[PDB]
């Protein structure tokens, strides 16, 4: 009859009706259908049961009736009606796996339906494996050989399918070639800290991507701006005086969220494993997205980067590493150069933009542009073989360079997506232009010999040979066309390109200018089949055309490198599992290859080299916690046309066998929640040291490990810590050789500890 | 003798390049359900992030259809408010 | 245009549409509203998006739009002719139906009222409390409750001695089970014990509660409320291993019996053992307890209950002189493991057997009937050699005597209650009349003697020779009938309380050995009045005046029977609970006078009335919910009790085994932090003041503080779901102490440290 | 032309002795939505616990009211199926 006094908060009316029901001692029988969207109020003392109910659903069209035993039920009732609110959700869109790439095809398409061998390395991987360079991030990816100059981090060397020549000019950044001049020292590096993905296209890709080599390309993916406030600060301290600090802010600027920025920045250093050596870098990448109308969006991007120190990039004889020299080994520290005259100062300035426009439901244009301005300074003394007179001192030579580069590149794509009743087409047409001017001033000379065990530094004296200064220009323009036809369980890929190129080099100190032009049609025919299995076999016949900017020792310049690949392949994703397997079997034949030998200032061209093999690739997310990754490569490569004397022989720094497993367990329950333990092994087969097949660089297995803990669980949210060890077993080993006087050590144990703060 | 009774109240489509960027939001809206039984005079009261979802919401409402309100036996127009929440799964 | 293969399992169509939108790489906008009661049973084939979406939403009135690349929306298509329409399901929820606290008592008022509105001091001990505090008997479970002194015979677990507001005489028959008195016979050895494994709650009614629960003492009573059957299958297996030979498995299955769920059972079982702190003693029990409830129409339910218990071994029940425990006897102490008796001529074999029903019938909108019935049958067997002061010739030896018994008990009790809930304008009523009735018949074959003397430290056992007296055989009858009437009137912010009772009792005792008999009849009118004022605030003072009437079947040294004990109590009170908040505070102030308390010294087979005793004091109790994981219990008890008529030259003195001051705190907090989810640490300390040792107040027993501790961990989180474990320890600091003394010749040791590692398994 | 459009379909009330002894369960029920707007020919296909919830589900359905199916030009009956779940909150 009489009332009670209540004290009740607010919130989705359901709850408030519940608290009330409990506290009144009644029973409300009601459905989430009817209390649903409502969300409200509160109760503020001094009501009968009924009038409380009335006053609770006062602002709604509900009302509760009945009696007899405090059995009530909700119903309906009669200014302004408050309808239930609605929650509309976007249904639609993983760990070390990506099933999807835009890069392979210039259009978004799952890997299951794409007729070319492709790997993707994710952020998560890069950070779990502690890969500190682009080169290192591929240490777990098949058909790629890492250790090519061993421990040196000055350049990203990437050996595709046993093709280890021409291996630095291979990296594309948001689908535009880097634009360094691999014919000089002015080659560019990108830091992992700025990446989302690395996509690796094994085998010819010249049709979409302009100066591609026939073994493939590596494609880096810049990490664009987010549309809600994200802020991350990171810090990392490790051995070899490793010290790194970065930040990665992003967000939207306006209230309509049609503009957003991203600002990634880092500085870091390392004393390496080599004596008197420094690696040191600072970089900043602002990015700005701005939507114009509702179908045209603009992204302005920069990447300023300055390496005032260039780590070590040198090598020593196999006679003293693979073999005992007298009775001694050259240390896997060991420096071969005067610290007074050792200088590497690269500076990369990159501005560009990404312009997307929508035209119909059919058509769409895209324009990607980037301007490069760089500056490299070199002083470097180096060890080439043993002294003819002092028997434990290496002879040494000098190479110094001031070189300024500027280059730009651009890519216009027009993309019509239609149907022909039966089929579905996704047709691409483009025009791409690049040009690059490198002005170099180089000097060589000879230097003092140095004890290979117990060196004494000082004697930065150099007897300079006369200066070699040059001005290299290259311009290239291509037109391309690519239809991706899709009928039933079949997918076909057709592709055609027509490159025109022009390359010069006025030898400013002689006079000699060479000046040449080349032209070439290229293309891609490729068909696939998708069984209800989840099983997708395919063939591909692919070509590549890569114009080259180098010279002979005979003076005359090298012709473009050519490529023909047949590949038979099998992809398998069991109907939406969290797994993917690929098995690829290939046959590339490059004509005119282009080696160096690191003692000459000149290239040798080849005449055909042939490669063939097998790649098995596996990613499997065997549970909600454990993730797994593994590969086996088998490579069979041979100089099939050369006059070095080695026709019929096998190239050096190309292992037949390679294998890698990696695993990461992450506990998500119990005592040990937030803990992650991860590891892997890497195996490189035997390689040769020389192209005469004389001497073998022995095989090696590396172990890598990882402990990691989210301190969110303890209490400090957005905060974690991780401890990494790469080459856990501190192996002392020769990774590879370029020649019998130039063998390189592997990176000794790299321990690193990291602290992270997110948002 | 009666109220609004909805007959087609199909929800708005999540706008693309909004869900691409994973943006959530909300619209609050004040409107009229006429004698006609259709929606009219759509006044958008809250809109977060400003002007993003509004178009989709207006478009959806203009397809909605109701039994109009009856009051003392004559078909009568009627004023109403609704909230929409746009969210992204998982 | 073209199809890919999918494999999506089944579930609340939302999910299944999500997995799909994902694997096709379209987007699809929908709302819970529209994907509500739709079940899905999902794709496994090759399909074309549209076709897959279509297939997915084929059993519903939904359809998916498209609108260009990706996009897709759930509109409601028209109308898919097919055949049958699958309407959205619906969930209909019932709304409004923590731990150590309970804000309602069904026992206090014989009808369910909140405690804030009940005008008498009631404490509640929950099942959870019992299990956290590792309380192994009823007596023990009240160790943290205020009012109540637990240490009456110390470590003895043969009986439940429960001293309420310092009235420690006559303290065994304080126990009611499912609202009917125990029906033991405090006059013999046949006094029943209830295992806490079979209980849900213990509600403590302090002060005179005779009106509603006949033949109760002025101290009040302790009410056991047993587990009843559940209408959802629930299964449980308990295992426990502990020190002092402690061993225990038990099970608890409850569930429904038919598919219409008009019937449910509850089978509870239990086997336990312990070789106690004391030399050569055992404590062994087995019991089964089947409960079964059957609804007769919509108006009626009948519950059948059984409780069969065997205690083949009786634990320890004995004491030793104050000289040698509170003093030093010819320079040493008697240990806390000292034996006393003689094995092979010391046993207590008890068998308890209880059958009964509870009939509940709703007569109409206002009126209702409840009928509670219990039959009890019991068989006690006793031999006990025991110690009684120091030997007059050998100096370090204790004099010893013998008490043997054979007792068949048989009793039944019933309580009929008729209840009317009506209104009188502003007056809200809950009027209740009853009539209740108990018959009890105890046939006892007692036997008694003098044993050998025993060295109190280094005893040599094996002289179980006994010189007997004549056997003493009696047959003891008690019959009691009550008519009672209780209205609870509730106007505006007042809660009145008004009770009226008329007991009629009759007690006979044929001494079958003498032939001679003592037939006696008594009557008394008892009542209470209680006014409580409740503030919107949460706060409620109250005053209570209440009366007690308790027939005694005992005899003098000469045999002249003892008169009933009577009691009057004025209590002033203050309960407080903030609206919403999970804390509850009470302060209670009381003055109780009893007439004719029946005392008894161990050595004796007789009782003595005591002209009058009075107790006045204060009780502060506080349960708080300090956070989401921390919970607390705390209490203070001030008790000033005194013999105010006595013709033994102890008039003015204070009764022994009654402590003036006792307080206790107990907390337990339980994590959901990632590192430690399901882990719980809990503990408490317990303080007891000085006690007297002496009706003549010559010695005093020191005070004592005891610590208790527990760790608990849900092994369900660590993967093994349902399983959980638990380690407790009672008297963690392993104090060696005398808990109380009955007299100067009988002082008892408190239990030593009791470690108990326990395992569980749910459903 | 159209289908079933609900107008009154208030839900059913949990049984007294079901909340007490928190019970829970379900009813599945096949029925007909007569040309005349009302519910008819109710058939219960599932009942857990047996025949417990049925009588409220029936009594609630009594009251229900619909715009009946239109099948190009004559109004038509409709066979339907619905599931009631009964639940307890906390």
């Amino acid at each position: 009859e009489q009332a009670r006094p209540y004290a009740i908060p607010a919130g989705q009316l359901g709850d408030v009706l519940n608290r009330f029901a409990r506290e009144a001692g009644i029973t409300l029988s009601a459905t989430p259908a009817q209390t649903g969207g409502y969300s409200s109020q509160g109760l503020r003392g001094s009501f009968t049961v009924q009038q409380g109910l009335a006053r609770l659903l006062a602002d709604t069209p509900l009302e509760a009736e009945d009696q007899g035993d405090g059995s009530f039920v909700l119903r309906e009732a009669p200014d302004v009606l408050n309808m239930q609110a609605v929650e509309v959700f976007a249904l639609g869109n993983d760990g070390y796996l990506a099933t999807h790439s835009q890069i392979a095809t210039k259009t978004s398409k799952p890997l299951l339906e794409t007729s070319q061998t492709v790997s993707v390395i994710t952020r998560e991987q890069i950070d779990d494996t502690a890969s500190k360079t682009v080169q290192q991030a591929m240490r777990y990816t098949p058909g790629i050989f890492t250790g090519q100059v061993g421990a040196s981090n000055r350049y990203d060397y990437v050996v595709m399918r046993g093709f280890a020549d021409n291996s630095v000019d291979n990296i594309y950044l948001d689908g535009l070639k880097a634009m360094g001049d691999s014919g000089t020292f002015s080659s560019m590096q990108v830091d992992p800290y700025f990446l989302e993905r690395i996509d690796v296209l094994k085998g010819p890709s010249s049709v979409l991507y302009g100066r591609s080599l026939p073994g493939g390309l590596v494609a880096l993916t810049s990490k664009k701006p987010l549309y809600e406030d994200y802020r991350q600060i990171t810090g990392s301290i490790g051995n070899m005086g490793q010290k790194e600090m970065g930040f990665d802010f992003s967000g939207p600027l306006d209230e309509e969220k049609r503009i957003a920025y991203r600002l990634i920045g880092l500085g870091k250093g390392s004393d390496t494993q080599f004596d008197h050596v420094k690696e040191e870098r600072y970089a900043i990448a602002p990015t700005l997205a701005i939507d114009f109308s509702d179908d045209t969006t603009l992204t302005l991007q920069g990447y300023l980067q300055h390496d005032p120190n260039g780590g070590y990039h040198g090598g020593v004889p196999a006679d003293g590493t693979l073999s005992h020299h007298n009775g001694r080994h050259i240390s896997r520290e060991f420096f071969d150069g005067e610290p007074s005259k050792d200088d590497f100062d690269r500076t990369q300035r990159m501005f560009g933009y990404q312009l997307e426009h929508r035209i119909d439901d059919v058509w769409s244009a895209r324009q990607n542009f980037r301007y490069l301005d760089s500056d490299v300074d070199l002083s470097q003394v180096y060890a080439y073989g043993w002294s003819a007179s002092e028997p434990n001192k290496l002879n040494r030579y000098f190479s110094g360079a001031r070189e300024h580069l500027q280059a730009y590149i651009v890519d216009n794509m027009l993309q019509a997506e239609f149907a022909t009743g039966a089929a579905r087409h996704t047709l691409l047409t483009g025009l791409d232009y690049q040009r690059r001017r490198t002005v170099v001033d180089w000097r060589s000379g000879s230097a003092s010999a140095l004890d290979a065990f117990n060196p004494v530094y000082g004697d930065d004296a150099i007897s300079y040979f006369p200066d070699d200064n040059h001005t290299r220009r290259l311009e290239q323009t291509g037109v391309y066309l690519q239809d991706l036809i899709d009928i039933d369980q079949w997918r076909f890929s057709l592709g055609l390109r027509q490159d025109w190129v022009s390359v010069t080099d006025k030898n400013r100190s002689t006079g000699s200018k060479a000046d040449d032009d080349w032209e070439k049609f290229t293309g891609r025919i490729g068909a696939l089949y998708l069984f209800d299995n989840g099983l997708a076999p395919y063939v591909s016949y692919s070509e590549s055309f890569n114009p080259n900017a180098y010279s002979d020792a005979s003076g005359t310049p090298l012709a473009p490198t050519e490529g023909k690949q047949w590949e038979l392949g099998l992809k398998f994703q069991a109907p939406g599992s969290n797994s993917f397997y690929t098995a690829s079997l290939f046959h590339i034949t490059q004509e005119n290859v282009a080696s160096k030998e690191p003692q000459d200032n000149f290239y040798t061209s080849v005449g055909e080299v042939r490669s063939q093999g097998l790649e098995l690739e596996a990613h499997t997310q065997l549970s909600d916690n454990l993730k797994l990754l593994g590969s086996y490569t088998y490579t069979d490569i041979t100089y099939t046309k050369s006059l070095d004397g080695n026709q019929g022989h096998t190239p050096n720094q190309a292992p037949k066998h390679m294998a890698s497993l990696w695993a990461d367990y992450a506990f998500d329950a119990g005592p040990l929640s937030g803990l992650s333990i991860g590891g892997g092994a890497r195996y490189v087969g035997e390689t040769w040291a020389d192209k005469e097949n004389t001497l073998r660089v022995p095989d090696y297995t590396l172990v890598d490990a990882r402990i990691g803990y989210d301190l969110g669980k303890l209490g400090l949210k957005g905060l974690d810590v991780s401890l990494n060890a790469n080459n856990l077993l501190d192996k002392d080993y020769v990774a590879s050789c370029y020649s019998l006087d130039f063998c390189y050590f592997g990176e000794k144990r790299n321990v690193t500890a990291t602290v992270n703060y997110q948002f | 003798d009666s109220d609004i009774k909805p007959l087609r109240m199909d929800p708005p489509v999540y706008p693309r390049m909004a869900q691409a960027r994973g943006i959530e939001g909300r619209v609050k809206v004040l409107f009229t359900i006429t004698s006609d039984g259709r929606i009219d005079d759509i006044q958008v009261l809250e809109s977060v992030p400003s002007r993003m979802f509004d178009r989709e919401v207006r478009q959806a409402m203009a397809k909605w259809r109701f039994e109009p309100r009856v009051s003392g036996g004559k078909i009568v127009a009627r004023q109403a408010t609704k909230m929409f929440f746009f969210k992204i799964e998982k």
